[PDB]
Parts: C-alpha cells; structure tokens; sequence
C-alpha cells in the first residue's frame, strides 16, 4: 500500500534519512557499527553490541568503528543491513519495513552489483511495498529549485559531476571520481603523524574528521600561502591536550583539486567539472557554465568556492559566466531533494512494485534505473 | 464490393482466432512468470531443509 | 532562520553565489 | 467510462471539462495565484512549488481537452 | 487493388496466427518440462522433509 | 468553405507559411524534426518527443536533427506531416486544416510522388478544401513585378532556372542541378576537418550553417585568393570557443560554381543559367539576359553577384547587356508571390477541390501541374 | 647519392619501422611515452626520466603512460619528437636521420597542420634527404598485392575506409569516423568500472588493453547474447588476482558497430563500409563489394568479420557475392605495403627532396598529398 514514503541518502559516512513531504532530515547519524574492542566485567554496563547512531559519538571511547560504504560500494553488506534497521529502530523512525515506500540514493556509475544486492535486502530483509533508487544529482536540482545544471557533488568518499539540462540527464557527460572526505580526512590524518600527534585509532580517526570540519581551509594560490607561515590554529583534544596543525590546514584540502600529493594519476574536482561540462554538446556549455550547483558536505570547506572559481575561470573559455550557487543546505540537498521527488504523485508512477521485483528481479530495478 | 465483403469476414475471423491464440499465450506467459516464482519458491525450502 | 540552525552542519555567514565579475 | 450512459451526458462532461479546466486555468493564471508560489519560491519551499508544477494533472487535462 | 487487400489481410493475419500458435505451443511444451522441474522439487523438499 | 489560403513554402531548408494577402510571412522556422538524444531524469522536465522550429532552436543542443526533405524530395512522410501539423498549431496558426485553401510551393522536375503524395497528406490526413502545387519561379516573379526573367533560385537543397517570357515558362529549358546550400554546408563541414575542426552531431551541424552564414564569401577570381594564403579571421563559436578558418570561408562556396569539387561531374550554377537561356528560342536571348532574377538563400553570399555576373559575361555572347536583379527578399520572394497569387480570384479556378481529388485522384494533381 | 629509405609508420597507438625492401617490421613498439610517477631516492635508479619503448612496458608500474597522438592527431610534438629520436635511437634502428629517406603514414582527412609540422619536424630537426608521406589504404593494398578493393581499416584510434579501384582512389567517397580500439579500450574500462573494477590509472589502462586483445569477442546476434547471462569467464592479471569480466566481454566491441554506446552520433563501421562504397560510382558496385581487404588492429576480434558480413548483407543489395578477405598479416599490412612502395624505382621521384622542401616549404607537401 501507500503510506508516507521514506527518503534515506546512504552518505558514504553520514546517513540522512526521514519522511518524504518533510522538510529536513531529522534523522542524520554517521555511518558505520561501531563494536566494542574491551572487556566487560561490571553488569550494568551499556547495552547492545553494534553501537550505530548518536551512542557511537557518546562513547566513541571504547568502540572499534569501521566503514561499511568506502567510495559509495558497499563492502560489509551485514553493517548496511543492521545500519538500515537502525533507521527502523525505535530511536529513529519507528515504522515497520512493511509499511512506506523507500526512495534510496546511489552515487553515480556504481556497480550493478550494488543495485542489485541493495534490492535482495530492501526486498527480503525489509518486506517494503515499493522501493526507487535514484541519482543524488537530480535530488539536488529539485532541492535547488532549478532544472538545468550540472550537479557538482563531494560526499564523503564520491565526487561526481552530473550535467543535468532541462532535466534531461547526460549520461555519457558523467565524470566520476572516488576522492572526497574520508581521502581528506586521511591525508590529514597523514600530516598529523609527521607532526607527532600518531592519530592512528579509529575514534582517533574521527577526532581527525572533526579537525577537518573545523580547522581547515582551503587555499587561494597555494604557493602565495606556501612561502609564508600561518595561523597555526590551536585545537583542544576532547582529552584536553592541544594539536597544532600548521600549514597542513591549508595543505590537507589540496588533494581535491590535486590527487597528486596523494600518489594518484586522476582530476582534480575542477577538472571533474570542466570535463563534465565539456564531454557534453555545444550549445549546452554556456547554459552549464552559468548553472554549477555544488551540494555534498565535502564542499563546505572555507574558502572553498572561491578557488573552484578561479580554477574553472583559469580553464573554461574567455569571459564565460561561470556561476556556482551554494545553498546553505549543501549538506542535506539530495535528502530535501529526496523528500520532494517522493513527495509527487509521478512518485507512485515511478517507483519499482514488490510483486514485479519478485516477477523480474535484478531487471527490474536495472530497467528503471531512470 | 462482395469481395471486400468476404475477405473483411476472413480477416476480422482470423485475428479473432489471434485473440484466442493471443490469450492462450499470453496465460501460459504468465504461468512461466509464476513458476518461475515458484522454483525460486522451492529453492528456498530445499535451502530451509 | 531556525531551520537552518537545529541542524549540525551549515554554511553560516558564506555568499551562495559565485560568479565572475562584468566587464565580459 | 462511455459503456455506461447516453452520449448526451458524455458529450456534456467533456464540455464541462473544457469550461472546467478553462476556469480553472483562469484561476491559476491570476497573477496572485501565481504569486503565491513566487514567494513559496523565494522562502525555497519547492515542495508545494514542484507539486503544483508537476503533479497537478492541468497541462495533460487541458491538452486532451482541447 | 481488392485482390491485394485479400493477400495482405491473408498473410498478417495467418502468419500472427501461427506465430502465436509457436509461442504458445512452445511454452507449452516449457510448461510440461517445468512440470517435470515442480515434481523434482516436490521430490527433493519431501525427501528432506 | 474558405477564408484567407495558407501558402505554404515546402523549403527543404526553410519553411515559410502564412496566410494569402500577407505582405510578409510570418512565421519562417526551419525544416527538421528535432528529437531528444538524452534521457528525461527529472521531473518536471522538457514535454513531448519532438521539437519543431522555435523551440528546436533553443534547446538545439539537447537535439538530433532530422531533415525530413532532401534535395526537395521528401523522405520521411511522418516528419513532413508533423511539421505541417506544427504550422497549424496553436502556437503558429491556430486554425483547421479545413477552412482554408492552401498553396504549397515545389522545386520543379520533382517526381510525380511527391505531388502524389503531398496531396494525399493534405487530402487525407487534413481536410484541406483547396490545394494548388505551384513553381518555385513563378512566385519569384510576382513578388518582383516583372514577367520575362529567368528565375535562378538556389535554395538549401535545389537550385534550378526557369526561364519564363511574357508569362509564358519554357519547360523544355529548365535546367536543374541538386547541389545547393546543404552541401555547402556540408562541405563546409569537410573544410574544417581539413583545418582540424571536427563537428559529426547533427545538433552541431547548424553551427557549420551559423559559419557558413556569417562568415562565408565569394571571391572574384578562383586563383587571385588561393595561392595568396590570406589570413585567419576569427570566428566565436555558440560556448565562447574560437575558430580561425582562412582558405575555407571562400573555397567552400566555391562548390556552386564547379561542383567538381564535391566529386560529381555536373554544371555549376552559372552553366545552369546560362545553358538555360541558350536552350531557349534564338530571338528571346537578349531579353532573358536583361531580366535574371534571383531567389533562395544561397544567393546571399558576399561576392555573390560579382561572381555570378563575371561568369555570365564570359558565356553570354560579347557586347551582350546583362542585367541580374536580385531583390533584397530573396529568403521571402517565392512566399510573397504565393500570397499575391493566392490573394487573387483565378486561383479558385487553378485549384483541386476535394472531389475532384477524390473522383480523380493523382491525375488531377498531373492536370494542373502548371 | 641515397640509401635504404625508413619506413616509419605511424599509427595512434603502435608505430611500426624497419627499413625498406624487408618483410617483417624488424623495430615495433607501443606509441606512448612513460616518465616516472614516484619519487627517485635511491642512486643508481633507472634514468632518462622518459621511457619510450619495451623499456617503458617492464616498468609499466613506474611510468605515468600518456599517449601523444589521439585519433590520427599529434597532439604533442615535443614527445612525437622524442618518439622518432628513440626510433632512430640505438636501441632500434642505430642510423642517422640524415642517411635515409622516410615514408611516413598518416591516416586520409587529416588536419593540415599535422603534414605540415610533421614535414618542420623531419626536415628542421630530423635533417632527412627525403620525406613522402603516403595514405594507409593504398599501402595495404601494396601489401595483398592487389590493384583494387575497399580497403576497411581499425587502428587504435581510427576508422575508415577508402574504395580504390583498379590502383585509382577517390577522394570523395572517403569516409573517417574517430571510434576505434582506444575508445573501444576506453569504453571496456567503463564496463569494468561498472561491474565492481577500478582501472583509473594510465598505467593501468595498459592492462585494460590487454583485457579487450585477450578475451573479446564480437557476437553476432547482440541483444539476443545480451539477454543470455553468459559463465562469467575469469580473467588473471598482471598482478596474479583474478576478474570475472561476464556481459562486458561482447558489448564492449559493439561499440564499433555502434557508436551509440558511447553517446557520439556517427556511423558504424559497417555503415563506414557500405557508405564508402554507395558514395562511389554506379558501374564500379559490384567489384568494390567484392574486393573487400581488412586491415588495421582493432579487426582482430573474434567473429569480426562475420558480424562484417552479416551486417553487409543487411546494407547490400540483394544477391551481391562480397569477399572480406582478412589477411593474417593485418596489423603490419600498411607497414609490409610501405615496404613494398619504397622498395620500388618510382618511388625515387614520388617524395619531396630537401632542396625542394627549402625552396616551397609546405606546399611542396601538400601537393605530392596522394
Ligand atoms: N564544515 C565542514 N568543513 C569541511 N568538511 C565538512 C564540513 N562538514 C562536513 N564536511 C565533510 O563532509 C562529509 C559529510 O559527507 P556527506 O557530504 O554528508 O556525504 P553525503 O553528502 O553523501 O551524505 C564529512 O565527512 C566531512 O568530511
Ligand atoms: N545570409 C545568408 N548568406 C548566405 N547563405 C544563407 C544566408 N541565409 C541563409 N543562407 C543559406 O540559404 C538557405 C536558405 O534556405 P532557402 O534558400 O530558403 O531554401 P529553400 O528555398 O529550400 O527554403 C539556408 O539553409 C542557408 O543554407
Ligand atoms: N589481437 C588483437 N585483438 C584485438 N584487438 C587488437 C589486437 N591487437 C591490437 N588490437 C587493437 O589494435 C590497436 C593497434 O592497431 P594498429 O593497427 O596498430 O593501429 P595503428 O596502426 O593506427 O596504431 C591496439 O590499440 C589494440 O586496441
């Protein structure tokens, strides 16, 4: 049957998830199980064994957190699986499997076999009446409120850009690149060591994304920036103790732009975006160049959309409009875009019926893909 | 005019025959759809066993 | 606005629009 | 469904959608109909925006209308 | 121009008719073998049960 | 029934269409059938599977262009239907294809098909009252006044000359080349290659077109610009690119002249004309060398008037006077004298009313050809 | 005073040489120029900091590969000009460039700026006697020993064909479409990136490579094998893991025949065929049908062929006997044709001297084009 649809964005580090015709996720919680690594032996201790939700930031102190999405493929498919009841629980939703259709997302180009195993546990596990599975682009115009546009996203371990013209999505114009947050998180997490701080464990790991979050910035020219020192921003440990960071809170975002420091042959974001835009037709480029939409929490950088402008002004042609609008619900546009799409009546004349899924299988979802 | 009043006879009869035979596939269709169900059925009380 | 406070992460005090200068 | 009835009274709802949807049409293009919507746009309230663009069946109802 | 019209009208519809009779005798002929996979599975679970 | 008839010009490049007594035609949108390459994702996207004119003209990029005519002879009735369904639309004409007469102009030495069937699409399909097949030539003559001239028209597809003396057309001196505006676009399209610029989309075939349009020229002399090498002026493409042609934009509309160029041995448009007046009775020479008029777009380019006189003055006999009028609505002159002609009373005796067509058929169409 | 003439073929993913009146090209070597990725430390490394060669194949793994010459183009001079240094290196030829004449191979409707700095790079840098570039449909031609036929040849990155005649060619009914083995190369790497395989790196995409010469085949019926979920073939790697490649083994080459897989309108290869011969002449269909010589890499594909034929026959027309005689020599045809062409005595007045190139310069060139 029809009941409130439910939208659920499995973010590659942070899941967004709530009810369609809502209007903002209150249902946002990191992803990952995090499993504790010591000994009990006082009764009264805390409960469960898998700790997903806020639990795991209330005491991150004793878990072993692990990633069950790395660049938005699924590896640990029973993490998902006990992470998606969590978003049943009684703490999140309180709803049954049984009851609301489910609008999941999916980075762009990713595995058939993602899809297809994703349909097993929504279809199985959960018993849900319908089920749809969409780009986070298209999310993203409808949470913008634009048709046209060339969707240039940075989750937390996806980059893409998809130009999108008068929702006419160009396939063939998708670029796809696997380095976002966790890479520069990581990076990050790399410079700490040749600072002496050894960060190294996995609630040490996090510390490390919210010194992302918080300390870094990106640059402008980063060799104006190299040849002269920095703030060296003072971050307080929740322990108490005291981290520099340097010139590294400059240099750790760097690896979007350039995946050289890290040791790998691919685009930067701006090249993502250029090439996007240039893989597609003519008449086309000037319209895209005026319409970049820029979601995904790996863009919230400081300092950010500046340098996006004067690397994409320094490739695209002479005095073409290059306009980027960055709304301030960056972080949850393919959810809100989520809850809009579900939220329409094209919605039921769009998703993929239970029975027919039982009929078709694997065909059936890789039919309506789109 | 008798004969396209004949062969208007022979061609509407003969693809009201393609409505029966049309049907007839059309169920058994249908029938390959539901045992196909019905083997994934079977498979799965073979693996419970 | 309120709704885009209660949330954890949003881009306060930032311009939405980036875009070139005039003179084409 | 036209199994049912006379045709007098199909003949009479197809008129009456036509001069249904036609004041209907009116009714939407009133520019403060219109300008409701331009400030749910503004306030980037797209859900009622989205749904009134695409989920209200006016543009198939009007062009198999007419 | 009538004698052609008896040809075409002739053809379409016999030859859907016997494509249709290919389809449908074809499965079956699929339903009879899918038979004899519903009595292996029937065999297989009662076994195990 | 009738009120106002609908002439009708089926360009092979350009279709112009209006009602009769209209001193200008009003609406002029190009001859394709535009339809969508990329997948609607979005909702709320781009309606309807084909694009015609204004709308194909915009979202060009979003495109494939189909002609439907070639060389003015229909390939594709589908698409001709639709685009004689687009000019009695809403947004064009707003009126039935019952209640008017209707001039629909051809190239002439078409094959009897294309009357056949042109008829049968206005007799069938729409309930046309009266139609009327016209000359391409004719109608150039009404609109300029005169009645003795030698209509050299070059459309996009078919060039041809007819020449017509006192009202009286001389069939049998009809000459008529198929090498026209298409193929200097698309030869264009070669040079450019040859100059490194590729372009194989439909969508950007237009663009060749908007080159050959804005920067394309005729040279006086063949030799006295090739050999010199000239410059490269620049050209801005529709995204902000740039392209520098030099030996094309003259060598490419070279190709009317000698159409050896292309590989097809043939007559170039100045043999047209002129083997079209020689073909004509001795004493009307001097008087079809004084009356050369000219029509279709191809005749637009610079240089073209110089060129096209200089090579008539070295076929015409010496001392001969040679007078080229060429209008300045030669895009709108075969339309304008179809409104002339179908503002007139004798057009109701020159038309096919229904039951003659029904009664008849075919024949009735080959009776009033001329 | 001369000498044995080189014959350095060209090719946009493998260049052959060895000299003239041989049979086998001696000296053959990938077309790509590698430098390192990673950082020198140790002393006594590998040094040169360019790798062209089989020297640049043992260290695949080391070297950042990047191909100079897309789709026929040059699109780097500077490394073209340290490819033919390395063959006129003393690793494959250990001559001098001033000693021996070259026959260079280009591919047909190439951009003039590439003769014409092909001719300053040979002549300026290279101080060559004596340079003749020729096509690569005539050489293969030379190679079977034949006089006429349709010569459809695959290279890495072009496709084309050209009907010759009785040893004459006609330069209009040419046909050249930018889709061949590194697109088809390109377009495997996407499928395997959709069934669950990262191939980002350059270096990487040397083994993708490898996948589509080792295990793809062409289908002849294709949607009818889509269907059919084929055994998944396992395919090792030179790493020693192991992928399961399945469907993207058969689609992967239907991009020849089907450049809509790649989102680009153009033609098939078949259709490149049967346009290249329909654009010919009336009385010469019968002999170019039959004539039908394959040549070039990307024909090497299991049933290629007999999908060629298949495909034929649904473009021919009826009852035409057609001969697609494939050689076993069809990788070095063009080259064993440049031997065969420089080996003979006209050959001596077919090239363009120095003197001569210093007295014109490029026009010398474009003259002597066929
Ligand atoms: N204020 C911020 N500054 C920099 N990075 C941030 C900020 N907020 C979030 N991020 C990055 O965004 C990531 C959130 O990923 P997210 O974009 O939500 O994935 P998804 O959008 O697919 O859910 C975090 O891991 C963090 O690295
Ligand atoms: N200003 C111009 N200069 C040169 N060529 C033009 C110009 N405008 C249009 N053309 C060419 O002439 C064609 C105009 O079509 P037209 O001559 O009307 O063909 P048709 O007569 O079949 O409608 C265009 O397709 C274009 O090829
Ligand atoms: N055995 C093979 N099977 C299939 N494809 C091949 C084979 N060998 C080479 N190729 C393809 O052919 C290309 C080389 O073709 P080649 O004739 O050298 O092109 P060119 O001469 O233009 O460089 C390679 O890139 C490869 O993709």
């Amino acid at each position: 049957i029809a009941n409130q649809p439910v939208v659920i964005d499995n973010g590659s580090g942070v899941i967004k998830a709530g009810f369609a015709g809502d209007q903002i996720p209150k249902y946002c919680f990191p992803n990952y199980v995090g499993r504790p690594k010591h000994v009990r032996v006082m009764a009264g201790a805390l409960e469960g064994d898998i700790f997903i939700g806020p639990k795991a930031e209330e005491h991150r102190g004793l878990l072993s957190i692990r990633y069950p999405m790395e660049h938005g493929i699924v590896k640990d498919w029973n993490d998902m699986e006990r992470i998606w009841q969590y978003v049943y629980s009684k703490d999140q939703l309180q709803t049954f499997s049984e009851e609301h259709p489910v609008l999941l997302t999916e980075a762009p180009l990713n595995p058939r076999k993602n899809r297809e195993r994703a349909a097993e546990v929504f279809f199985e596990t959960f018993n849900v009446p319908a089920l749809f599975i969409s780009m986070q682009a298209v999310l993203s115009l409808y949470a913008t409120g634009r048709t046209t546009g060339v969707v240039l996203d940075s989750g937390d371990g996806v980059t893409h850009a998809v130009p999108i013209y008068e929702g006419f999505a160009m396939p063939h114009s998708i670029m796809r690149i696997d380095i976002a947050g966790r890479d520069v998180s990581r990076f990050l997490r790399l410079y700490l060591r040749k600072e002496g701080y050894d960060f190294h464990s996995s609630s040490e790991f996090e510390i490390v994304k919210a010194i992302k979050e918080r300390a870094c910035y990106l640059s402008i020219n980063p060799q104006k920036d190299e040849t002269l020192e920095t703030e060296k921003a003072q971050y307080y440990l929740p322990d108490g103790s005291t981290i520099e960071i340097g010139p590294s809170r400059f240099r750790a975002p760097e690896l979007l732009f350039r995946p050289d420091l890290i040791g790998e042959e691919s685009e930067g974001i701006h090249e993502v975006l250029v090439f996007a835009i240039q893989k597609s037709d003519m008449d086309l480029r000037r319209t895209l160049f005026s319409n970049i939409v820029l979601s995904g929490g790996s863009t919230l950088f400081k300092g950010f959309g500046d340098r996006l402008l004067s690397e994409v002004k320094k490739l695209a042609p002479k005095d073409v409009k290059i306009r980027i609008s960055a709304p301030q619900e960056r972080l949850y546009s393919t959810w809100i875009g989520g809850s809009i799409l579900a939220s329409l009546d094209t919605f039921k004349k769009m998703w993929v019926s239970k029975k027919e899924y039982e009929e078709d299988g694997a065909r059936s979802i890789h039919r309506k893909t789109f | 005019r008798e004969k396209t009043r004949a062969v208007q006879e022979l061609s509407e009869q003969n693809q009201r025959l393609l409505d029966q035979l049309s049907r007839a596939s059309e169920v058994e269709r249908q029938l390959s759809m539901q045992v196909h169900a019905l083997k994934e059925d079977f498979r799965e009380k073979n693996s419970s066993t | 606005d309120p709704k885009y406070a209660d949330l954890p992460g949003i881009a306060r005090n930032e311009p939405d629009v980036y875009e070139t200068s005039d003179l084409p | 469904d036209p199994a049912s009835g006379t045709a007098l009274q199909e003949i009479s709802f197809w008129l009456n959608l036509e001069r249904a949807l036609y004041r209907i049409q009116e009714k939407r293009e009133s520019p403060e109909v219109l300008l409701t919507l331009d400030i749910l746009k503004h306030g980037k309230r797209f859900h009622a925006t989205v749904s009134f663009d695409t989920d209200t069946g006016l543009k198939q109802a009007l062009e198999t209308v007419n | 121009e009538k004698t052609r019209a008896v040809q075409e009208l002739s053809e379409q519809n016999q030859r859907l008719l016997d494509q249709l009779s290919r389809a449908s005798e074809v499965e079956r002929q699929l339903s009879m073998q899918v038979h004899a996979l519903k009595e292996d599975f029937r065999e297989k679970n009662s076994s195990t049960n």
